[PDB]
């Protein structure tokens, strides 16, 4: 009955900067803006429309101009990152993302790659694992090449939150094959592009050869 | 204080019945309605209905209609959630959420100031097994500057979680253990690695300890260099 | 001019002081007679504002009607709070009598005469009196029964139309009527209500497009209620002193696009009931032998709406609520609120 256009999809952005979320709706009812941190509950952050609800600083603002709602969020915290609804009556908006976290000066990943245990061969599957370790800010890609051909969504990742010391993230990306298809190929490989690298780094090894 | 308290997390065969609760106080339970959104994961917020205290009176979209049923207890000021016939899609967190506006004579449902927790469901064909640990050897040609890195492999485990911890507690500095990980095969997946210095490899042992509490699977597994 | 107060009203009857009937026993006490000549001034150039759902009569009725049946009512047992009671318990005589609320010296009521009136806001056509028309305080869920009629059309009235949560009070413009029996001799708790099948479609058609007003070129569906207490998922009331639960499923089975036979409602009498004027559960004997029968007007329903999507759209759901006794002295109450004369 009620649809709300959330945008944009995502916001990435530095503490102490400005976002500016942005909820489309052309239909009557009180509005509501809600933050939802991961792991964790949503929190109820504007209602009204305009209204601050309660322990909501006043650098989170609420406004609207017609079918155009925003909340303008003011001095950015790390605190603030997550995913931000908007809400009438029964009805939510999709999200946008807001990504923001503490800074540190750019660090490139230290890449490292894990041929399959001779343990796991025994049992039938091969996981190759592909790390990249240490490094700033969170943007990171993964290309995995079996003597040259692009793996395309055979591999899944998984990255870290920052880091206890150093507020690094780290990233692991495993590329499964059953044994008999591990045992077809020779050279495997794991291409990787950050910012801290002018160029990509490519990590591998030959099976069978160490 | 207003409080809204879950019970724990569930792990569900597809085709099951659930049944979630929601102990409410610091209010009159009476006073306002008591409503349910859903959260899949990696997915927006669901409202899946309300209910009234006052006579149990429910309110529920059309989606939800024949498969949602949603009650309470008022000796203990609980309000509970049943859903029949589980899909892999109802897997999701399901949270108990309440107005901001609540009087003896007057409330506004939709401003959820007051949220619970959530209770996790998981929903699935696959049943309890335990990981089987591999290692991560570190290699001469994957080492750099004075440090190696190292780890374990917790492959094919159900349900969630695992816990890893490095020579029983005595390993953290470098230490990083990834989230887990669903497989197409419906099973979970994590890596736990640690960087230490490649001159401690023929001195040092690195043990990573593993512990699947709903299989009562605990593995210590040594981490070596590959003998070549 | 006057403000808006809260005063301790006083109460007026027909009540007999003959009667065992028990809205008579209470009245006869907690009531003075009825004005033989009440005077209603019309007030020229004034408008005032009134808003039913945050009404003080409301609350000061609700409280009347709580001791009412706490003080009358004869439970074999009551739980409440985790402890149970049990006591003698006789039948009664029980018939709702019109009771009519008066303002003291100093204070005066306001009614509004503006025939449709939606519940709140500004009224043109004020007038003051002294007391308010002859309440019957009929304790029933989804049907209001033996109520007064709007004046012009049926008047649809909510505190937002737009919230699901908010319940919806309907004023019928005619009766309708509802004739409930327990056969005279069988199953001693098995009843039946007929109501005429042309007379109560016909009312829906016209419920619909009422509704249709706030929710326009929409189909209006009336659906079964979702769920709740035995209470309020049927139609309960009560009946020569004994707690009717009917099934309402046929009253509310139709859907209405933008273009003589009874309907007999299967009925139960229950004797393990959840109370309305507090939290817990009562227990009554069976029902008396020979022929228990009433015959009632629906002049009113609770209706609450379907949140969410559908599938198809442009479709609009409405379901017989209830669960507050106070939406049932505010359909009465509406045109009314308290003023300082002062
Ligand atoms: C309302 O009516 C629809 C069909 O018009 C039906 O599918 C639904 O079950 C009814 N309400 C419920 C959920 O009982
Ligand atoms: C009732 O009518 C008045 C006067 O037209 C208006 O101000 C008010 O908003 C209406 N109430 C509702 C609930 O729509
Ligand atoms: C009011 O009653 C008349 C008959 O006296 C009827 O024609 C009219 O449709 C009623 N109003 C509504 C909206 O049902
Ligand atoms: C509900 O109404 C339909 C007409 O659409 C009718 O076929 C059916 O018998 C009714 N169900 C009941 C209440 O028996
Ligand atoms: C409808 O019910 C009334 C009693 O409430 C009865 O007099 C009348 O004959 C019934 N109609 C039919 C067709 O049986
Ligand atoms: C039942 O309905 C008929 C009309 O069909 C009416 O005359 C009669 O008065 C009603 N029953 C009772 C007990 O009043
Ligand atoms: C409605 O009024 C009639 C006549 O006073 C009475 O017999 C009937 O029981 C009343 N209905 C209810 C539910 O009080």
């Amino acid at each position: 009955e009620i649809v709300l256009t959330q945008s944009p999809g995502t916001l990435s952005l530095s503490p102490g900067e400005r976002a500016t979320l942005s909820c489309r709706t052309s239909q009557y009812g009180s509005l509501a803006w809600y933050q939802q941190r991961p792991g964790q509950a949503p929190r109820l952050v504007i209602y009204g429309g305009s209204s601050r609800a309660t322990g909501i600083p006043d650098r989170f603002t609420g406004s609207r101009s017609g079918a155009d709602y925003t909340l303008t969020i003011n001095r950015l915290e790390p605190e603030d990152f997550g995913i931000y609804y908007c809400q009438q009556y029964e009805f939510f908006g999709q999200g946008t993302k807001v990504e923001v976290d503490i800074k540190r000066t750019v660090a490139a990943p230290s890449v490292f790659i894990f041929p399959p245990s001779d343990e796991q061969l025994k049992s039938g599957t091969a996981s190759v694992v592909c790390l990249l370790n240490n490094f700033y800010p969170r943007e990171a890609k993964v290309q995995w090449k079996v003597d040259n051909a692009l793996q395309s969504g055979n591999s899944q990742e998984s990255v870290t939150e920052q880091d206890s010391k150093d507020s690094t993230y780290s990233l692991s990306s495993t590329l499964t094959l059953s044994k008999a298809d591990y045992e077809k190929h020779k050279v495997y490989a794991c291409e990787v592009t950050h910012q801290g690298l002018a160029s990509p780094v490519t990590k591998s090894f030959n099976r069978g050869e160490c | 204080q207003v409080q809204l308290l879950q019970s724990g997390a569930q792990v569900k065969k597809t085709g099951a019945s659930m049944r979630i609760s929601c102990k409410t106080s610091g209010y009159t339970f009476l006073n306002c309605p008591i409503n349910w959104v859903r959260q899949a994961p990696g997915r927006g917020l669901e409202w899946m209905g309300w209910m009234k205290p006052r006579g149990g009176a429910v309110n529920y979209p059309q989606k939800f209609q024949g498969r949602v049923t949603m009650t309470r207890d008022m000796s203990t000021d609980t309000a509970f959630l049943d859903m029949s016939n589980l899909r892999s899609d109802d897997t999701a967190v399901y949270f108990c959420a309440r107005g901001k506006y609540c009087t003896a004579s007057d409330y506004y449902n939709w401003d959820f100031e007051h949220w619970g927790r959530g209770t996790l469901v998981t929903v699935s064909s696959p049943a309890t097994k335990g990981p089987s640990v591999f290692p991560l050897a570190p290699s001469s040609k994957s080492t750099s500057g004075g440090t190696a890195a190292l780890g374990c492999l917790v492959k094919d485990y159900f349900p969630e979680p695992v816990t890893v911890s490095w020579n029983s507690g005595a390993l953290t500095s470098g230490v990083h253990t990834f989230p887990a990980v669903l497989q197409s095969s419906g099973l979970y997946s994590l890596s736990s690695v640690v960087t230490v210095p490649s001159s401690s490899l023929g001195t040092q042992t690195y043990i990573c300890n593993v512990n699947h509490k709903p299989s009562n699977t605990k593995v210590d597994k040594k981490v070596e260099p590959k003998s070549c | 001019v006057w403000k808006e107060a809260t005063a301790t009203l006083f109460c007026a009857s027909d009540a007999k002081a003959y009667e065992t009937e028990v809205h008579n026993v209470w009245a006869t006490h907690a009531c003075v007679p009825t004005d033989p000549n009440p005077q209603e001034v019309v007030l020229e150039n004034v408008t005032e504002n009134f808003n039913m759902w945050k009404n003080n009569m409301v609350e000061q009725m609700h409280e009347d009607i709580i001791s009412l049946w706490d003080q009358s009512l004869k439970p074999c047992v009551k739980l409440t709070g985790g402890s149970v009671i049990t006591q003698a318990c006789p039948k009664i005589s029980f018939e709702p009598i019109p009771i009519h609320y008066c303002a003291p010296a100093g204070f005066a009521i306001l009614k509004c005469n503006d025939k449709k009136f939606n519940g709140t806001g500004p009224c043109t056509n004020v007038s003051t009196v002294q007391c308010t028309h002859g309440i019957r305080p009929v304790v029933s869920t989804q049907l209001l029964l033996n109520g007064s009629l709007a004046e012009e059309e049926i008047v649809i009235r909510s505190e937002n139309i737009k919230d699901n949560a908010k319940i919806i009070i309907v004023q019928l413009n005619e009766t309708v009527e509802i004739n409930c029996t327990r056969p005279n001799n069988g199953d001693i708790r098995q009843a039946h209500c007929n109501i005429s099948k042309a007379k109560w479609e016909n009312t829906l058609k016209q419920i619909a497009r009422k509704l249709r007003e706030h929710f326009k070129n929409e189909t209006i569906a009336f659906n079964q209620s979702s769920g709740g207490d035995p209470e309020i998922v049927m139609h309960s009331f009560n009946c020569g002193g004994e707690f009717f639960y009917c099934n309402s499923t046929q009253l509310f089975n139709s859907t209405w696009t933008w273009n003589n036979i009874n309907i007999t409602l299967p009925c139960r009498i229950k004797q393990i009931i959840n109370m309305w004027q507090e939290v817990g559960k009562a227990m009554y004997a069976p029902p008396i032998k020979g022929q228990i029968r009433c015959s009632s007007n629906i002049t009113g329903l609770l209706l609450t709406r379907d949140g969410g999507s559908s599938t198809n759209g442009t479709t609009e759901t409405f379901r017989p609520g209830g669960g507050d006794m106070r939406d049932n002295w505010r359909s009465e109450l509406y045109k009314y609120k308290v003023v300082k004369i002062e």
